[PDB]
């Protein structure tokens, strides 16, 4: 009883048992059918050495009759089911198997071994097979299934338990993600994948759980990723020694992979299995601090315009299904042109069919994106804390009926009432929301409508009906704002939860990374000159469309709207970093005290900061991909399925001097609003008449810079 | 079942081949995406 | 930053300020398990999965993976 | 490969489930009464009623263990029928297979067994919720009522009967037993003292019916004296006679499936009878309606139109949605979202025999489940709890965050999200409605699923958010496994229906 | 009833796998073809995708 | 109320009986009378409240013999279905 002993006995049996396997196979080559002449001879010296000498064989084979006969009894015993291929009795069949040695004739100890070992072997795995195969799917289901225990486990997983693990799995969806972006918006790679028959919702009829990974999926999924993944780092800190981290964290992984599911739709009940998940989970998020009934009261708001969406959705899709037998998109879209001039008999009134189910989508998409009229519950959504804030209002929320639109695009090319209702409403939410943010004193608020705004933008960009340019917005908008959510969640947090800046002031010193994060943020965010912002309002002028009957209404509250950003862009970062000190004396004092001062003094955290600025960082390169892609002159962008062409690049390759002039009015409009917001003094101040001669040095020094610049060289 | 799009000649398909196009053809699942694999089932016991 | 700590009920299982001395160990045990899960349910879809055409291919009209229309 | 042997297995599976249920009952009776002389519990730990408990629930259970096995025997038992005669197309041979009775059991009133996928469905749905309902009256049977311990069983054995026969009067008789068992428990059972009057409004609202749908019987037995269900194919009734028994039937089974106006019987009952009876009246008490409905009316043959039966569904669905909002106890919200889907249900058996049924089974099914979890979670939050109103309670999640999960998963799976055969049956529903009528489609879609939903999660997530500041010495603990399983139970269900063999659906 | 409605769903899948094979570009002009011709003659009044009766005529229950 | 019997006899029940004690000396005139039983519950070291303590494999066994159960019993139906005594497999499997 030696373990030395034992392992020993097993090698040289090993490598006996290998010498007979390959003595075996060459007499067996050499006497295909001869080889038992000489195995199975009567003599009783042959007879002898031939099994001492291949007792491994014989051993191995007499086991494998066993395990064979015993599996065949279970086989028969469990199914009821025939005999051992024939009734042969124990000892006839263990005696002609034991005997038989043909199974060996392809087997070799020492290759099986091989074959076993390298089957594990990771070196194999290419990029073809990834290109062929995707693994974003093995990923997302990682950080799904990673969020759902990890919020029935909560005991097990602690603060921290909770926190790697979801790192661990957003982390890794994220590169595949990453990896994948480049193929699918450059390379044409898109995957349709199908999980099985999810449900039967006709007599006959059996609709699959399938997902879309193509260009209009991956552009929504990558920037909703993305953008969680650092509002995932940047949450650990925000709600730091707070009683419930793990549940904020899990309710936001939660409304991610909800809003990923609801992007990467494969056909309309998976599109709204994810619109109402998106709709509950940002409920959740609202509801958040569930002790107090006032948040449930903007919870049950938005809780009741999430649900007149549903309807629309949902009476869309009914329609859809009874005019086509078929719920998927793809065979939707390239379906929809055949059915467009049916038309639906309804109460009293024969509705085009078109016009009806764009009407319905059209409906739903304004409630979710907080048009005008349907945007009460935006504003009183903010209750929810800044991380869950920033998610919904950057590319996850607000962003659904953007994603509707593009994704049934074919549908509404075909739309009057798109035609007419989208750039009129899209401009007038940009107006509303532009200028009441510019108005908004409290920080949250000035976000949420210049969301408002923005999604007002995004409308009108795709009535002009430039896919890339309504891409290229989105991007910008959900990086941007996003950042900017941090940057304020952390300046409210400082100053205690008080987000209104009329108590804020002199915050440069006491946050300064905060200050300079928000400075290019803002600049980014509100479309300004000179900054990675500009190009997308630019490109919406572009491509606005002129033969409107109320154009004149659509393109002033589009001016309106895009000058509004710089006011509300410098008030809140004036008012909450440079203005007169205007907060309790408590936030300063308990800041300024010296015993404080240390390499580790700090009013945000370390982790915080390097999520923001990993965060600008990928934005900055994303933004210029996607720039790259679409508005250089060699275009490289993958098919967007659609036949529509707009001819707004026109403008943007070989522009005109009517218009290369028409853009100076908006230019110069925003050149006076910012010396405005610069030079205007509103209070007494000792620096009143060295304002004014700045002003005038500036103006006159402008002069004769110009004049040098173009005539004296 | 019968072909949808319209047909195309041999001695087309025989240009596209000169010009270097190749005829898309469904390719078999890989051993480890095959359920009736060896190497599938070695990944079950494994 | 946060608010002040405050004693909860021990015979209540609730969530306020939990911290876990083995969580290393059960992120280990939740983590790997799942990744199998998921690698199982992608090699079963992966069967069903639908990409287009490379670069250099083209689809054959009368290939049978060509679209084929219905024959009353 | 069908064989004679699956044929004879289903037949007597369900022949034989009846006669062990029946069996079970008989023992359990006898040693009840002949082991005591009086019929009322001995207040200690050798009493009979923990044996006579533990029959009825594990007669119950493994009843149903078997109908699961009888169940999938006759599925693949009418599938093949189906297929028989269906594939051959020859003219000299014809599917004429005839069976021959076993020589154990005795055919029970002399009569052949048929059983159908709506019969089963209903035989399904009697014994989950009456599992349910008898965990849940545990603590209502005490010492005076222990006797009601077999309501159950004596439910189940006529359910039984009811959806495996094949005769017009012992199928009326069998719709017509449900009353006594179920007015016992409510009088005899109920804590509150206003079950009194509610047991009494129940009656008398349900006989109301019962005598029209006597009525209904009585002009086609004296017309037509026939009883074998199917000799009415020979039989046809004239304009007047249809169009007088489709009414009678109509108005006589939505008495019992509550439609608008005739609910206030239900409101009273459930506001004031057992939690634990509560469950099996909405769960499957108001669906045997449905189902006699569907078989009458499929049988005859009627040539009117069916714009006024729609419009009183549709008018009963929009009442209880609007009624919705203004519910502060939990119990009656429950309540009219029963109405609100029974009446669902019935507007889609409208059409006769139309795809419209499948939709309607399903329905059935799903609201069976759900009303059942709404109500244990409502017992729950009354036991523990000692109330159900939304003004005295409030804050359930912060002290029993079970109970709050919940209540709003239950929310969440009430809202039809999909994935669920909650929404496989809307689409149904609504598929077929939006070409029959798309204004009215449109209509009950918004009524129901907007105004309604709001107003039924408004008291939910009012009584599971807040702050439970009051009464801090009598707060509750957490649900306990039984519940708990109860509700795993009911949810996995509502979820995992959706993948049964679409064939039947 | 149910083989008419499987004409339709099959020729509904069909229409997804051009759309996935084929791109954008000759998308429409191949499907303008047989399989958008069987695509409109296989619509509602001819089969009956989740309408609660297919109204015909015993005319047309024969055929 | 509850009527079963507390003392069963298929286990001893867990206890501690020092923590609490019972005074039996130095009583004074006014002070009651002490108690007869002071055995407290003991629970077993590492039990955890939060979790249900289950350390058995039956559960795990049967789920898996099912599992392997259901596929023996698929593989099985679809030769009979496909009318051969086993499956057929075939050279190549391509995506569907
Ligand atoms: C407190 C509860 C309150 C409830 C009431 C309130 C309800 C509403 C509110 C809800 C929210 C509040 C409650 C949540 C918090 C609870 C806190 C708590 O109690 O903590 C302790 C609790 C228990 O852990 P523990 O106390 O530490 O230890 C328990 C024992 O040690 C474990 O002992 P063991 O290791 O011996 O395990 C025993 C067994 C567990 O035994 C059981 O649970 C018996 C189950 C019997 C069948 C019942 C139907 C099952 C339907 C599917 C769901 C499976 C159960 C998972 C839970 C539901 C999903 C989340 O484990 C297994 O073997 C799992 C396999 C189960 C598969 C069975 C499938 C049957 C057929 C189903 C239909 C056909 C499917 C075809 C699929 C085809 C291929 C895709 O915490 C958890 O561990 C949570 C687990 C959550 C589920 C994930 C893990 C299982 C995954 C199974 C496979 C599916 C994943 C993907 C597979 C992909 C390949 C196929
Ligand atoms: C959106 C809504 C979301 C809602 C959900 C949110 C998430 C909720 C999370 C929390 C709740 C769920 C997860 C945790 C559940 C609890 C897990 C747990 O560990 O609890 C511990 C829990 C409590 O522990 P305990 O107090 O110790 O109780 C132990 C049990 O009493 C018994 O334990 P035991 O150790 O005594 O094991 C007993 C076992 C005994 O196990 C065995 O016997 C297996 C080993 C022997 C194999 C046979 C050998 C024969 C030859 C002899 C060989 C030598 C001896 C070998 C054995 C040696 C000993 C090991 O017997 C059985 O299990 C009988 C089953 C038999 C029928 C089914 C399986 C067979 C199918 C057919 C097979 C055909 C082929 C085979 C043929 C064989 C020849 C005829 O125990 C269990 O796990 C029991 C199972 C049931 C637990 C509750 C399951 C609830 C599931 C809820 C699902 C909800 C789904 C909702 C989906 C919604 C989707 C929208
Ligand atoms: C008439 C010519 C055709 C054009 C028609 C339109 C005329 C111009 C209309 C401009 C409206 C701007 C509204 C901004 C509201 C900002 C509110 C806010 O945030 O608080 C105040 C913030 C300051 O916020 P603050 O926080 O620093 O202090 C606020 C102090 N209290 C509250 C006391 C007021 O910004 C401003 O004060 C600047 C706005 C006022 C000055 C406006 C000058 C307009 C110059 C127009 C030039 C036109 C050029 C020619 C071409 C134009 C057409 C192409
Ligand atoms: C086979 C494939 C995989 C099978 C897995 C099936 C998973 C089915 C769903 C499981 C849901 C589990 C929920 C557990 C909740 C535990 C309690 C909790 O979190 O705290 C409650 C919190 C606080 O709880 P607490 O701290 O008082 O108590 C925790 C401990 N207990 C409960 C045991 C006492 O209360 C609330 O405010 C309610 C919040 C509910 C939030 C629910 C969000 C769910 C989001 C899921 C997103 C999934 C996306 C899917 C995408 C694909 C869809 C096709
Ligand atoms: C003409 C013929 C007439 C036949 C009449 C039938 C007479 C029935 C008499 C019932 C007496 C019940 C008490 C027996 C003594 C129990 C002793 C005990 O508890 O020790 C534990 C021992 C053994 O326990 P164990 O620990 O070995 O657990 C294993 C249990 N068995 C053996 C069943 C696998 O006795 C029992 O557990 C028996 C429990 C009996 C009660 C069962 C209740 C469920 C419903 C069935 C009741 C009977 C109705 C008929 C069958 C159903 C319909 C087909
Ligand atoms: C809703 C009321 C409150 C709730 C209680 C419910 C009570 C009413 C229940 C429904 C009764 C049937 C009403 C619809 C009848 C439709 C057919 C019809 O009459 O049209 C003329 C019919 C149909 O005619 P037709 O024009 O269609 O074709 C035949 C034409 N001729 C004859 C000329 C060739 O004509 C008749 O033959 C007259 C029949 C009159 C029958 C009226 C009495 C019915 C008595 C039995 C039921 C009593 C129930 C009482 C319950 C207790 C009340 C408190
Ligand atoms: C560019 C992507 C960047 C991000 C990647 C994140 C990680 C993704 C997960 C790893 C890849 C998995 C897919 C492999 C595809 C494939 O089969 O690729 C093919 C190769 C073999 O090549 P061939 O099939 O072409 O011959 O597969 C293998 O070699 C299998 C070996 C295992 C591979 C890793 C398995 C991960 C799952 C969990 C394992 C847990 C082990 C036990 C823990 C206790």
């Amino acid at each position: 009883f030696n373990s030395i002993l034992f392992l020993l006995f097993f090698i040289v049996n090993l490598y006996w048992f290998n010498s007979g396997l390959i003595f075996f196979n060459s007499v067996y080559k050499i006497h295909h059918d001869a080889w038992t002449l000489i195995f199975q001879t009567d003599s009783i010296l042959n007879k002898l050495k031939i099994y001492f000498f291949l007792l491994p064989l014989y051993i191995s084979s007499f086991i494998h009759s066993i395990s064979t006969w015993y599996y065949n009894y279970i086989l028969n015993f469990l199914l009821f089911s025939e005999n051992l291929n024939t009734n042969t009795n124990f000892v006839d069949y263990i005696t002609y198997n034991t005997l038989l040695l043909s199974k060996f004739e392809d087997f070799n100890l020492f290759v099986y071994i091989k074959t076993l070992l390298i089957t594990f072997d990771i070196r194999q795995i290419n990029l073809d097979f990834l290109n062929e195969y995707p693994i974003i799917l093995l990923t997302g289901l990682l950080f799904l299934f990673t969020t759902i225990f990890s919020l029935i486990c909560l005991s097990y997983l602690g603060l921290y338990g909770v926190f790697i693990l979801n790192l661990a799995s957003i982390l890794l969806f994220w590169l595949s993600m990453l990896y994948y972006f480049n193929l699918i918006v450059s390379e044409n790679y898109y995957y349709y994948i199908s999980l099985g028959k999810w449900m039967y919702l006709s007599n006959g009829f059996r609709v699959s759980f399938d997902l879309l990974i193509d260009l209009t999926s991956i552009s929504f999924s990558f920037l909703t990723l993305t953008i969680g993944v650092f509002v995932y780092i940047y949450t650990f800190s925000y709600f730091r020694y707070e009683p419930l981290v793990e549940r904020l964290i899990l309710f936001l992984n939660s409304f991610m992979i909800s809003m990923i599911l609801l992007v990467s739709s494969g056909n309309f009940i998976v599109l709204f299995l994810g619109w109402e998940l998106i709709g509950l989970t940002s409920f959740f998020l609202i509801n958040f601090w569930s002790t107090r009934v006032g948040t449930l009261k903007a919870a049950f708001k938005a809780f009741s315009f999430n649900k007149l969406s549903d309807l629309f959705l949902f009476f869309a899709i009914l329609i859809i299904f009874s005019t086509t037998y078929n719920l998927d998109i793809l065979s939707f879209n390239n379906q929809i042109y055949l059915y467009e001039s049916y038309n639906i008999d309804m109460f009293y009134w024969s509705i085009n069919l078109i016009e009806i189910i764009s009407f319905f989508f059209i409906s739903c998409a304004f409630i979710k994106s907080a048009q005008f009229g349907a945007h009460i519950w935006l504003p009183d959504s903010m209750e929810a804390p800044v991380p869950a804030s920033a998610l919904i209002h950057s590319a996850t929320l607000v962003s659904a009926g953007i994603y509707l639109l593009l994704r049934l695009s074919p549908l509404f090319e075909l739309s009057k009432y798109a035609y007419f209702i989208l750039p009129l409403i899209g401009s007038v939410t940009a107006f509303y929301g532009g200028l009441v943010s510019a108005f908004q004193s409290d920080t949250k608020k000035t976000l949420a409508y210049s969301t408002i705004s923005h999604c007002g933008f995004l409308m009108v960009s795709y009535s002009t009906g430039v896919l890339e340019f309504v891409i290229l917005y989105l991007y910008v908008h959900g990086f941007f704002k996003a950042a900017t959510f941090l940057c304020v969640g952390n300046v409210n947090r400082f100053n205690r939860n008080i987000q209104d800046f009329k108590r804020m002031g002199g915050f440069y010193k006491y946050l300064p990374f905060e200050c300079l994060a928000s400075f290019v943020c803002m600049i980014n965010l509100s479309g300004l000159p000179l900054t990675l912002g500009f190009y997308i309002k630019h490109l919406l002028f572009i491509g606005l469309v002129e033969s409107y009957t109320l154009y004149p209404l659509i393109f002033s509250s589009l001016i309106l709207g895009a000058i509004a950003g710089v006011f509300y862009s410098y008030r809140l970062f004036y008012s909450i970093f440079f203005d007169t000190k205007k907060g309790k004396k408590a936030i300063y004092l308990q800041a300024s005290r010296i015993i404080l001062n240390s390499k580790f003094y700090s009013n945000t955290s370390l982790a915080s900061n390097l999520s923001i600025t990993f965060l600008v960082l990928i934005s900055y390169t994303v933004i210029l991909y996607l720039y790259c892609t679409t508005l250089n002159n060699y275009y490289s962008l993958s098919d967007l399925k659609s036949i529509y062409i707009n001819n707004a690049y026109s403008y943007f390759y070989k522009p005109d001097y009517n218009f290369l002039n028409a853009v100076s009015i908006l230019n110069w409009f925003v050149i006076i609003l910012l010396i405005s917001v610069i030079y205007l003094n509103w209070r007494w101040s000792y620096y009143y008449t060295k304002s004014i001669d700045s002003l005038s040095k500036f103006i006159l020094f402008s002069f004769f810079f110009f004049i040098f610049s173009k005539y004296i060289l | 079942m019968q072909n949808a799009y319209p047909e195309i000649t041999d001695q087309h398909r025989e240009f596209l081949k000169k010009q270097g196009l190749k005829v898309y053809e469904p390719k078999p699942l890989p051993d480890q995406i095959n359920p009736f694999s060896k190497t599938y089932w070695i990944t079950n016991a494994f | 930053g946060g608010f002040q700590k405050y004693p909860i009920p021990r015979y209540l299982h609730v969530g306020q300020w939990i911290v876990n001395k083995n969580w290393k160990w059960n992120t280990f045990h939740m983590f790997f398990p799942t990744a199998i899960l998921c690698f199982m349910v992608w090699r079963n879809s992966m069967i069903s999965t639908a990409k287009p055409p490379n670069y250099g291919e083209y689809v054959d009209p009368q290939s049978p993976v060509a679209p084929k229309a219905i024959k009353y | 490969m069908f064989n004679l042997n699956t044929i004879y297995l289903s037949r007597i599976f369900i022949e034989f489930n009846f006669y062990f249920l029946f069996f079970l009952f008989l023992i359990s009776s006898i040693i009840f009464y002949f082991s005591k002389i009086i019929s009322i519990q001995n207040l200690n730990q050798n009493s009979v009623f923990n044996f006579l408990k533990l029959a009825n629930i594990f007669g119950i259970l493994i009843s149903f263990f078997i109908h699961i096995i009888s169940f999938w025997f006759y599925c693949i038992y009418s599938y093949n029928l189906s297929l028989n005669i269906f594939s051959d197309i020859n003219l000299y041979n014809s599917n004429s297979i005839e069976l021959l009775n076993n020589s154990l059991l005795p055919n029970y009133f002399k009569s052949n067994i048929t059983i159908d996928f709506f019969g089963l469905i209903l035989l399904t749905l009697a014994y989950i919720v009456g599992f349910v309902s008898i965990l849940a009256l545990d603590t209502r049977l005490y010492w005076k009522n222990i006797k009601y311990i077999f309501s159950f069983t004596i439910f189940l054995l006529i359910v039984y009967v009811y959806v495996t026969v094949s005769n017009i009067l012992l199928f009326f008789m069998c719709y017509e037993l449900l009353l006594i068992p179920s007015f016992l428990i409510v009088y005899f059972v109920s804590p509150s003292r206003r079950a009194i009057q509610a047991s009494l409004y129940f009656v008398i609202w349900t006989q109301l019916g019962s005598l029209l749908v006597l009525i209904a019987i009585s002009y086609i037995i004296s017309i037509t004296n026939t009883y074998e269900f199917n000799d009415l194919k020979y039989f046809n009734f004239t304009n007047s006679e249809s169009t007088i028994i489709i009414f009678l039937i109509f108005l006589g089974f939505g008495f019992k499936a509550p439609i608008w106006p005739f609910h206030y019987w239900l409101t009273k009952t459930h506001v004031e009878a057992p939690s634990g009876f509560s469950i099996y009246l909405s769960g499957f008490l108001v669906k045997t309606a449905l189902y006699g409905f569907y078989k009458f009316n499929t049988s005859i043959f009627i040539d009117i139109d069916s714009s006024i039966f729609i419009a009183i569904c549709i008018m009963g669905v929009v009442d209880s949605s609007l009624k919705m909002w203004g519910q502060t106890d939990l119990k009656k919200l429950v309540a009219y979202g029963t109405i609100q889907e029974m009446n669902i249900i019935y507007l889609a058996f409208c059409w006769g025999d139309s795809c419209a049924i499948l939709g309607g089974i399903l329905f059935s099914a799903t609201h069976a489940f759900l009303s059942a979890l709404m109500f244990f979670l409502v017992d729950c939050i009354y036991r523990r709890y000692h109330t159900r109103s939304l003004v005295e309670v409030n804050g359930i999640l912060h002290i029993t965050p079970n109970l709050g999960l919940s209540i709003l998963f239950m929310l969440v799976f009430f809202s039809g999200i999909p994935g669920t055969i909650k929404f496989i049956s809307e689409f149904y529903i609504f598929s077929g409605l939006l070409e029959a009528s798309p204004f009215i489609c449109f209509i009950l879609m918004l009524v129901a699923n907007v105004l309604g939903l709001i107003g039924f999660s408004k008291s939910w997530f009012n009584a599971t958010f807040g702050m439970p500041k009051k009464n801090t010495k009598y707060l509750p603990m957490d649900l306990s496994f039984k519940e708990s399983y109860i509700i795993l139970y009911c949810f996995f269900f509502l979820f995992i229906f959706s993948y049964f063999s679409s064939i039947f659906f | 009833e149910l083989f008419l409605n499987e004409y339709r769903k099959r020729i509904n899948n069909e229409v997804r796998r051009a759309a996935i094979l084929t791109p954008t570009s000759s998308l429409r002009e191949k499907m303008n073809h047989k399989i958008a011709d069987q695509i409109l003659d296989l619509s509602s009044p001819h089969v009956r995708g989740a309408h609660f009766q297919a109204v015909r005529s015993w005319t047309d229950a024969s055929k | 109320r509850q009527n079963f019997a507390k003392n069963i006899t298929t286990t001893d029940i867990p206890k501690d009986s020092h923590h609490f004690a019972a005074k039996r000396s130095g009583f004074t005139q006014t002070e009651q009378a002490p108690f007869a039983y002071n055995d407290v519950y003991q629970y077993p070291k590492d039990y955890k409240p939060w979790n249900y303590n289950y350390k058995g494999n039956g559960v795990l066994l049967a789920l898996f013999l099912g599992s392997a159960f259901s596929l023996v019993a698929y593989e099985r139906s679809y030769a009979s279905k496909t009318g051969r005594y086993q499956r057929k497999v075939q050279q190549n499997y391509y995506q569907i």
